[PDB]
């Protein structure tokens, strides 16, 4: 993905994050688990949920066919009726086709970009405190507990007390 | 000289009008006249369409 976390150095997903699209897994010596961090999960949601409804409702109006009919001596203008009403669909099925396509992609990106930034979150809270391993991790130099953890999840992770 | 078809060599062509209210339509002929007997009242105006379907 453009932004080279999913599938990048983050190499795979998480199956046992359930909860959330996106957030943390801790491991210290009171245990380990994920935990979704809803912010920036609830976010994404808000955004996908305005994109869907937006494609929707933009293709509200669009061109309506109605049943004309012509006799034997109208061959030209019958013809120019189907063309007209083929050339409308195809116009409309192409818009249709085209927007799914460029929003899909949008939206896979989107994703990757929110993982990305809500690592950078992280590693701009403990700066120097962790070893950045390099795959979307991070060692303490100091003993981090469940507190400890939880102000990482937070945005209050206070640096200079480690 | 026609072909026959449904075994007539004779044909019949057919005329319509909307005839607005308080105005009247006036007939002459000296044959070949197929009047009217029923005319139809337009009560219901809206959407609708002919659809073409087996
Ligand atoms: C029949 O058609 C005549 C004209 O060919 C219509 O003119 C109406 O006639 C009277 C005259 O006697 C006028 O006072 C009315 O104002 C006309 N009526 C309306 C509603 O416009 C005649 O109206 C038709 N016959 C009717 C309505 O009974
Ligand atoms: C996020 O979590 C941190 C750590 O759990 C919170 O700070 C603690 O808050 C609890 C309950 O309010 C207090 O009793 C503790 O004294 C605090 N301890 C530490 C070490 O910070 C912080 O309040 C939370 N912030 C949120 C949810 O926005």
């Amino acid at each position: 993905g453009l932004f080279g976390a999913i599938a990048g150095f983050i190499e795979g997903g998480w199956q046992g994050m359930v909860d959330g699209w996106y957030g943390y897994h801790h491991s210290n010596e009171q245990g380990s688990g994920y935990a979704a961090d809803k912010e920036s999960t609830q976010k994404a949601i808000d955004g996908v949920t305005n994109k869907v409804n937006s494609i929707i409702d933009k293709m509200n109006t669009q061109f309506e066919a109605v049943g004309r009919e012509f006799n034997n001596l109208e061959r030209r203008i019958e013809n120019l009726n189907k063309k007209m009403e083929d050339g409308f669909l195809d116009v409309w099925t192409y818009n249709a086709e085209l927007l799914v396509l460029m929003e899909n992609e949008r939206t896979l990106d989107f994703h990757d970009s929110n993982v990305k930034n809500l690592y950078d979150k992280v590693r701009l809270q403990l700066r120097d405190n962790a070893k950045e391993l390099g795959n979307g991790c991070f060692e303490f130099y100091h003993k981090c507990d469940n507190e400890c953890m939880e102000s990482v999840r937070n945005g209050t992770y206070d640096y200079p007390q480690y | 000289t026609r072909s026959k078809v449904n075994g007539q060599s004779g044909r019949m062509e057919f005329f319509w009008t909307i005839l607005k209210p308080n105005d009247a339509i006036n007939f002459e002929s000296n044959g070949n006249f197929i009047a009217p007997e029923y005319a139809y009242k337009i009560v219901k105006k809206g959407d609708s369409t002919i659809m073409k379907s087996e």
